[PDB]
């Protein structure tokens, strides 16, 4: 991120957690009290849904 | 590994081939943004350059 005149050089690391998380924490899901996920699907006009 | 598990059955198989390309050199830069801070020197005019 920046190089000081020390010579000091600052990283992400020392400004920011990082980590693997979802990019919308909105929406959670719980099938019989253990934690999912899952797809719900939407027929289109003019298909069979079976 | 399919290739060679495949020309051990020539009596069913032939001419098992693929159709892509094989991987060939490539030169690689690894440009260090250090030197080039501590030389001011702005990584995207260096990518434009390249």
């Amino acid at each position: 991120l920046k190089v000081n005149q020390d010579g000091s050089r600052v990283l992400l690391r020392d400004v920011a957690k990082i980590e693997l998380g979802g990019e919308n924490y909105d929406i959670i899901a719980e099938f019989n009290g253990q934690p999912a996920s899952g797809l719900g699907i939407k027929l289109a006009t003019g298909a069979n849904a079976l | 590994q399919l290739l060679a598990e495949a020309a051990k059955h020539p009596d069913m198989l032939t001419s098992v081939r693929p159709n892509g390309l094989e991987d060939t050199p490539q030169f690689k830069i690894d440009i260090d943004q250090e030197k080039a801070q501590a030389l001011g020197v702005s990584i995207n005019d260096i990518n434009t350059t390249l």
